[PDB]
C-alpha cells in the first residue's frame, strides 16, 4: 500500500517569464495587458463627442464657410479633430495665442453660439458685405461666419464704438480680426483712414492694435493679413470694441460651460452607436486590465499605457504534465 | 525551484488531479485515485487572488491625458512636455515589467513551498511506519485502507495503533 | 523529558499588510508614515517666516496703503500669505511678469526698502501729492507707499530725467507704473502732453512705454488703468528714468538677499514660538519618518509626501498567542 | 508561511518567552522554563534593523517644495506643472506602498527561516536520542538534566554520551 | 541564510574546488578529491546570467539629454525643467539602488537553497547506509569504492546493493 | 569511508549589499556602474563635433570678428561651447528668442553659409563701410562677418526694399538687427530719418521695427544699443526687408539640415583622434553597462545616470574560505 504527494497538471501552454527563466510553462496565468480596441469613436460615460469634420479648432471657432455649420447649442465629452484638416484659417495671418485656446476648449463641456452685435442693428453708418476669395463658398467669395467685415459706407468710416455686457452666466469667448493690408491705397480705400486704430477693452483685457502696412508675399493669393485675436469675457463683464478702421468685427460668440475628463484628439474613425468608458484614437477599451498598450492618447478611465508587449502573471504552478 | 519538490524530488504533475493544485495519489486493495488537498489549495487560491487584486488596486486609474500644442516660437517647451511624457512611460514600462517577473518567480517559489509543507506533514506523521521510495511517494509497513488514508490526508493519522503490525513488517 | 522550539508572541494588535495577506497581526512593527503636525507656523532653522497679513505679494511690494507698513530691513524663511489676500493691486491694471517676480522672490530671503528717488528732492518742476479712492486709507484717499503720482505743476508737466546707481552691492528691485487715462481730456489735465511716453534704461533693460486712450469698464470705480512693471538691477549698473507724463515714478526700492531653501506658501495658521526643521501649511512636522502624508507643500527638511493612509513595516513576527 | 515553521508545525507562540523572537521551553525534573535563543534573535535584529534603516536611507530628504503661479494665458504651463506634480507623487505613493508590501512578506518568511533551521539544529544534534512528538517539541529517550539542555541549547550535545542509555529506552 | 546551508551547518566553503559552485568531497581506500556537480552548477549559471541579462534589459538605451537655456524672465520654467531633470535622477537612482540590492540578497539566497536541495538529494538515497556527521558529510556503513562514490553523485545510488552489509555494520 | 556536500570559496574580496547586510565578501559580482571615461572629446558615431572655440552661439551665428572663420560647408553630431566664451554679442543690445534660436540648432546636423544680399550689389544707394570698436578685429574697429550696417550715402538714406527667394531646399535661418542710437542727432545722421521703420516680413513671419530714442548707460563704452531677430525661412518662401533707417541688414544667411541625436554641451576637454558611442562633457564612455555616474549629460547611446557610488551585483556565493 502506498500514498504519494504531488501536484496539479494540464494541458495549458500559457508561458510566463521571471527573473532566472524565461518560457515556463504553467497551469494558470492571468493577462494584465490590454491590447484590443473596437476601432470606434464611442460616446464617453454617455456622452457623444464634438467632431469637427474637415475644420480644425480653428476654423469652427472663426466659422469657416466651407464647414457645415454646427446646431447653436452642443454639449460633448471630448473634441475630434480629423488628420487632414484643411480647412481652417481661410485669410493668411497669425492667430495670437491660438495653442493657450485649444487648452481652454480641452475643459470645455457645451457651448451656445450666439449673436452678440446683430449684423443688421450693430453697424449702421459701416459696410458689412466684404469677402474675399481666400474664404470661398461653393466657388463664390465668402467670409467668416462668425466675424463681419467693415469697411467705409459712402466714402466714410466714421469711428465706431459698441459693447456687449454678458448676461449669460458663463464665460463669454469673443473672437476678432484685424487686417493690414498690403499697401497704402488699399487702407485708404477700405477704412479712409491712414492713421487707424482698434481698442479692445474689457476689466481684465486691454489691447490697441494698429496696421502695419507692407507688401508681403502672397498666402492663397493674399498679400494682405488678418490677425486674429481673443478673450474670455466674464460673467457680468463688458467688452468695448473702439476702432476707426481695421476692424474685423465679432458678430456670433460663444458661451462656454467648464467640465471634466475632456479634451482634443486626432482620429480617422468613425462615430458609432456605442458607449464606452475609455477612448483612444484608435478605438474605445473594454477592460478591467491595469495595463493597456494600444496608445499614449485616452479618454476617461483607461489602463495605464506601457510600451511592453506583453505582462502575463502566472497564478498556477509549472506544468510538467509528463 | 527554491524548495526542491517541483521539478524536483517529483519530476511531474499529475493531469488526473483535476480539483486542486496539490493533492494525494493511494492504492491499496480497495482500488487507487486522486485526492486535491482542499486546504492548502484554498489557502494558495486566496493569496494568489490577493496577489493580483494588489497589482491592479496599486495602478491607479488612468484618467483623461491627452497631447498639447505648441507655436514654432516654443520648442523648449514642447521638448520639455515631450521629456515628461517620456519620462514618465520609461518609469512605469520599468516598473510594470519588473514585477510581473519579480512576483512571477515569488509564486512558482510560493508553490513550491506548499508541495514540501504538504510533503513533510505527511512524513512527520507516518514516522518510521512507512518507506520513502522516492518520487514523493511513501511506502506502507501495514495495511492502510480508505479509512487509513484518509487520516493520513487529514491531521489525524494514528501512529501507534499500526507501530505493532510496521516493526513486524520493518523486520 | 522534553524540549521544545517556539517562538515570541504577546498582547500587540499591530496589523500590516503583504502580498498575500492583508491584516496580519504581528508582534513587533514600524511606522514610517507622519501624520502628525502641530497646527502652527514655526521659525525654520531658527528664522522666523516673513508674513505679509491682509496684503499679498503684489499690495506688499506696491506698498498698498491698507496694509501695516513692515520693518525698513526683514530677513526670512519662508512668505507667508493669507488666503483672503484682499489687499493687493489697488488701482486696477495689469501687474506685468506678476508670476515671474512671485518666483524671484521666493529665493531671496532679505530686503532693505531705501529711498531710491527721495520724494522732496527728485522731481522739483512736478507735481508729487497725487491720490486715489481706489487706494483708501483710513476712508481718505491715498497712494501706494512705495510709488509716486506724477502731475502737472502749475500748468506744465517738462521732460523729466532722473537716474539711479546701484552701490548697495546686492540687486536692486525697482519697481514703477504707467497710467492710461480714460480720455484725451483726463490726459491734458494731468500730463499736459497728449504724445507722451515713458523711457526706462538700464544696461540690461530697454523698455518704452505710450498711453492707449480709451474709455473702459469701471473698475474699482476707475476707468483709467495703472500698468505696473519691475526690473532688477544689478550691483553697480545706472537705471535712468525719462518720461514726459504718465509715469507713476518709483519711490522706495528694495535691495534683496539671495539665499536658499526658501518659498511662498498661504495658511491661515498663527506664528508661534517654536522652532522647526519642515514647515506646511498646515503645521509644522517634527519626525524622522520617510514619508509623511500631511501636506504636498513643504518648506525645510521633510518626510516626501505620499497619498498613503498608513505605511507600517513588520519587525517581529506573526502574532499567535492562542 | 514559506517554511512551514510559523504557524505551521509549531502552531503558535510563547507569551511566556519575554527576552527573545525564538527560543527553547525544556521539562525535566529539575523543573521547566522558557529560554530565548540569543545568538538568532540578536542575528535577526541586526538583520532587520538594517532593512528599516535601509527603507529609511534609500528615501531622501524633501527639501522645499511649493507651487508655482500662472496667469490666464499660461494654462497649458500650468497644466504641463500639475501633470508634473502630479505623476511624480503617482510614482512615489505606488514605490512606497509596494516597498513595504514586498519586504512585509520576505520579514515574516525570515521569521519563518529562522525558528525552522533553530529547529533543525536541535534535531540534528539529538538523532536517535529523542523522538519527535510534533508541535516542534522533543521527547528525550534519556534523563536530560539542566547540564544536558544546555548542551542542547548551545552547540554542544553529546550524543555518544547518552546513546546506550537511549537504546535501552528506545528498545 | 535563509536556507540554512551557507554559512550554517555547513559552516564554510572549499578553495580546493575550482570547477563549480557546488560540489562533493569523497574520501576512501582509493584516495579523496573533490568533484563540483556540473548539473546544478551548469543550471545556477544559466538562471544568474538571466537575472543580470534581465537587469541590463530593463534599462533603456539613454539617447542624447542635455540641458536647456533659460532668459532673465523665464525662471520659473528654468525651475521646473530642474524639478524635472532632478526628480527623474531620484527615481532611477532609487530604482536602481533597491533593484540590486533586493536582486542580491535573492542571489544569495538561491545559492543557499541549491547547496540544501543538493545535500537532501544525497541523503535521501543514502537513508540509513550511512550516518550524518555533521557538516555536510556523511560516514558510509560500508565500503564506497569510486564507482560507488559516482553513483551517489549522479542519481544512481543502489541501496538495496549495500543494505545487508550497512546493517551489520550499522550493529 | 565518507562523502561531504560544499560549495566554492576563493581569494576574492569583492562585497556586496543586501537588504539585510551590508560588506558581504564573495566569490563572483559583476560591477553595474560605470565611472570610467577617457577625458577626451572623440568623434560620435563617426562624425566630429562643431567647436566653437571662443565663441559662443550667439558670437558665432552673428559672426563676431574675433573668431576664426569657419569652412563654408560643416556637419557635425553635437556643438561645443566653451565655458569662458567671452566672444558672443559685442555691440550691446538684446537677442530676441535667442534660447529658442539655440534649442533649434540642437536639432540641426549641418549648414552652408552662403551670402544672402551679396554686400556690393545689394544695397546701391546706401553706405555700407559702418564700424564699431566694441567689435573690434586686429585692434582695428571692425563689424560682424554676417552683418551689414547701412547707413546713409550723400546725405540721403532712400527707402530701401529687398527680397530673397529660397532656392536651396532646406531650411534658410536669416539674422537682422536694429540700431536705437542714444540721441536724434545721431539719428539723424546715420539715418536722415527721424520717423524711421523696418518691415520684414515673409509667408508665416511679420513683424515691424521702430527706433526708441533715449540716452543709456554704457555697455561696452556704446549707449546705443543693437537689437538681434531671426526667423527660419521655409523651403520656397519669400523674405522682404523694407526699411528707411535703423537696419543693420543680413549679408550672410545660414541653409540647415535637420539631424537626430545632436545636442549643445559645454566642455573645456579637447578634440582627439578618436571615435565613441557616447559623449559627455568630461569624456567619451565606452561602456555596455546600464548605468553611469560620470556625468547627467550625454550624446549618443550611454549608460542611464545616476547618483550612486557603488552598484554591484553578486552572482557567487558567499566568500567563506576559512
Ligand atoms: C518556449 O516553450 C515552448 C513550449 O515548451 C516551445 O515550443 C515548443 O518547441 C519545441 C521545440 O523547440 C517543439 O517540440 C518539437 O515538436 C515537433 C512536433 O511535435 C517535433 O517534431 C520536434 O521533434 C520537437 O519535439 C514543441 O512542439 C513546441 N511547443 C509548442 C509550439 O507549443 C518554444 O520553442 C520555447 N521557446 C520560445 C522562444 O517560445
Ligand atoms: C483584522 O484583524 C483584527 C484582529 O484579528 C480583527 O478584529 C477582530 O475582529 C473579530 C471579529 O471580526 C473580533 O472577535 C469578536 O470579538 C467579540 C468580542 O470579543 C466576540 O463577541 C465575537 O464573537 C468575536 O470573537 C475581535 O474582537 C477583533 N479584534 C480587535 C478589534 O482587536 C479585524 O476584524 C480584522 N479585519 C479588519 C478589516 O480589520
Ligand atoms: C568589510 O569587510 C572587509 C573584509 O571582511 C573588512 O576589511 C577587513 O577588516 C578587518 C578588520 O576590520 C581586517 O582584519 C585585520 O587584519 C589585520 C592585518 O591582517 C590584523 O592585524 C587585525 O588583527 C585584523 O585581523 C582585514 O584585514 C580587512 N580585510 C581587507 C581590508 O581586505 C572591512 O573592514 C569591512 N567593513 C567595511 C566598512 O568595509
Ligand atoms: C481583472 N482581472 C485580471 C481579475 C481581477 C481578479 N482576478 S483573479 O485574481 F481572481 N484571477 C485569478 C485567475 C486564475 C486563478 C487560478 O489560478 N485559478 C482559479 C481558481 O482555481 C484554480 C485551480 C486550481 C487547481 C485546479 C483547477 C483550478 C485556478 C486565480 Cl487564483 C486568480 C483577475
Ligand atoms: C526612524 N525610525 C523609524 C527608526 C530608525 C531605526 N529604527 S529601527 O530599525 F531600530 N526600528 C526597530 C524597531 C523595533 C524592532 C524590534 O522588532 N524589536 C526591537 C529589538 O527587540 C525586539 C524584541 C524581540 C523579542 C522580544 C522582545 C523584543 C523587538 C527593530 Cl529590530 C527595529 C526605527
Ligand atoms: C555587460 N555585462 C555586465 C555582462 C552582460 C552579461 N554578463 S553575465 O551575465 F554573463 N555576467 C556574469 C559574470 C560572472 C558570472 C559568474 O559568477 N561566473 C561565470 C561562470 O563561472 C562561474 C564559476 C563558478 C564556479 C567556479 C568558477 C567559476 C563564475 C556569471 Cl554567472 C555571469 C555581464
Ligand atoms: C479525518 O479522517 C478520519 C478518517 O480516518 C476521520 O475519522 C473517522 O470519522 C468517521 C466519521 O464518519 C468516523 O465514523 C470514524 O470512526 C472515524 N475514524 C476513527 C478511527 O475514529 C476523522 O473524523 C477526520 N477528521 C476530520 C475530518 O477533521
Ligand atoms: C554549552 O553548554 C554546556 C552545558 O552543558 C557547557 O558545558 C559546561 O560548561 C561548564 C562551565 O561552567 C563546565 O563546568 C561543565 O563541565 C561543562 N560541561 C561539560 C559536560 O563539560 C559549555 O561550556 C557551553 N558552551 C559554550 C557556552 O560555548
Ligand atoms: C552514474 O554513475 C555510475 C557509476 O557507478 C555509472 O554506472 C557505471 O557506468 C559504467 C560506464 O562506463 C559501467 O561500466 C558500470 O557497469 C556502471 N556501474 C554499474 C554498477 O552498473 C552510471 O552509468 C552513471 N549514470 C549516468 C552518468 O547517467
Amino acid at each position: 500500500d502506498t500514498i504519494c504527494i504531488g501536484y496539479h497538471a494540464n494541458n495549458s501552454t500559457d508561458t510566463v517569464d521571471t527573473v532566472l527563466e524565461k518560457n515556463v510553462t504553467v497551469t494558470h496565468s492571468v493577462n494584465l495587458l490590454e491590447d484590443s480596441h473596437n476601432g470606434k469613436l464611442c460616446r464617453l460615460k454617455g456622452i457623444a463627442p464634438l467632431q469637427l469634420g474637415k475644420c480644425n479648432i480653428a476654423g469652427w471657432l472663426l466659422g469657416n464657410p466651407e464647414c457645415d455649420p454646427l446646431l447653436p447649442v452642443r454639449s460633448w465629452s471630448y473634441i475630434v479633430e480629423t488628420p487632414n484638416s484643411e480647412n481652417g484659417i481661410c485669410y493668411p495671418g497669425d492667430f495670437i495665442d491660438y495653442e493657450e485656446l485649444r487648452e481652454q476648449l480641452s475643459s470645455v463641456s457645451s457651448f451656445e453660439r450666439f449673436e452678440i452685435f446683430p449684423k443688421e442693428s450693430s453697424w449702421p453708418n459701416h459696410n458689412t458685405n466684404g469677402v474675399t476669395a481666400a474664404c470661398s463658398h461653393e466657388g463664390k467669395s465668402s467670409f467668416y461666419r462668425n466675424l463681419l467685415w467693415l469697411t467705409e459706407k459712402e466714402g466714410s468710416y466714421p469711428k465706431l464704438k459698441n459693447s456687449y455686457v454678458n448676461k449669460k452666466g458663463k464665460e463669454v469667448l469673443v473672437l476678432w480680426g484685424i487686417h493690414h493690408p498690403p499697401n497704402s491705397k488699399e487702407q485708404q480705400n477700405l477704412y479712409q483712414n491712414e492713421n487707424a486704430y482698434v481698442s479692445v477693452v474689457t476689466s481684465n483685457y486691454n489691447r490697441r492694435f494698429t496696421p502695419e502696412i507692407a507688401e508681403r508675399p502672397k498666402v492663397r493669393d493674399q498679400a494682405g493679413r488678418m490677425n486674429y485675436y481673443w478673450t474670455l469675457l466674464k460673467p457680468g463683464d463688458t467688452i468695448i470694441f473702439e476702432a476707426n478702421g481695421n476692424l474685423i468685427a465679432p458678430m456670433y460668440a460663444f458661451a462656454l460651460s467648464r467640465g471634466f475628463g475632456s479634451g482634443i484628439i486626432t482620429s480617422n474613425a468613425s462615430m458609432h452607436e456605442c458607449n464606452t468608458k475609455c477612448q483612444t484614437p484608435l478605438g474605445a477599451i473594454n477592460s478591467s486590465l491595469p495595463y493597456q498598450n494600444i496608445h499614449p492618447v485616452t479618454i476617461g478611465e483607461c489602463p495605464k499605457y506601457v510600451r511592453s508587449a506583453k505582462l502575463r502573471m502566472v497564478t498556477g504552478l509549472r506544468n510538467i504534465p509528463s | 525551484g527554491l524548495f526542491g519538490a517541483i521539478a524536483g524530488f517529483i519530476e511531474g504533475g499529475w493531469t488526473g488531479m483535476i480539483d486542486g493544485w496539490y493533492g494525494y495519489h493511494h492504492q491499496n486493495e480497495q482500488g487507487s485515485g486522486y485526492a486535491a488537498d482542499q486546504k492548502s489549495t484554498q489557502n494558495a487560491i486566496n493569496g494568489i487572488t490577493n496577489k493580483v487584486n494588489t497589482v491592479i488596486e496599486k495602478m491607479n486609474i488612468q484618467f483623461t491625458a491627452v497631447g498639447k500644442e505648441f507655436n514654432k516660437l516654443e520648442k523648449r517647451m514642447e521638448n520639455l512636455n515631450k521629456k515628461v511624457d517620456d519620462g514618465f512611460l520609461d518609469i512605469w514600462t520599468y516598473n510594470a515589467e519588473l514585477l510581473v517577473l519579480l512576483e512571477n518567480e515569488r509564486t512558482l517559489d510560493f508553490h513550491d513551498s506548499n508541495v514540501k509543507n504538504l510533503y513533510e506533514k505527511v512524513k512527520s506523521q507516518l514516522k518510521n511506519n512507512a518507506k520513502e521510495i522516492g518520487n514523493g511517494c511513501f511506502e506502507f509497513y501495514h495495511k492502510c485502507d480508505n479509512e487509513c488514508m484518509e487520516s493520513v490526508r487529514n491531521g489525524t493519522y494514528d501512529y501507534p495503533k499500526y507501530s505493532e503490525e510496521s516493526k513486524l513488517n520493518r523486520e
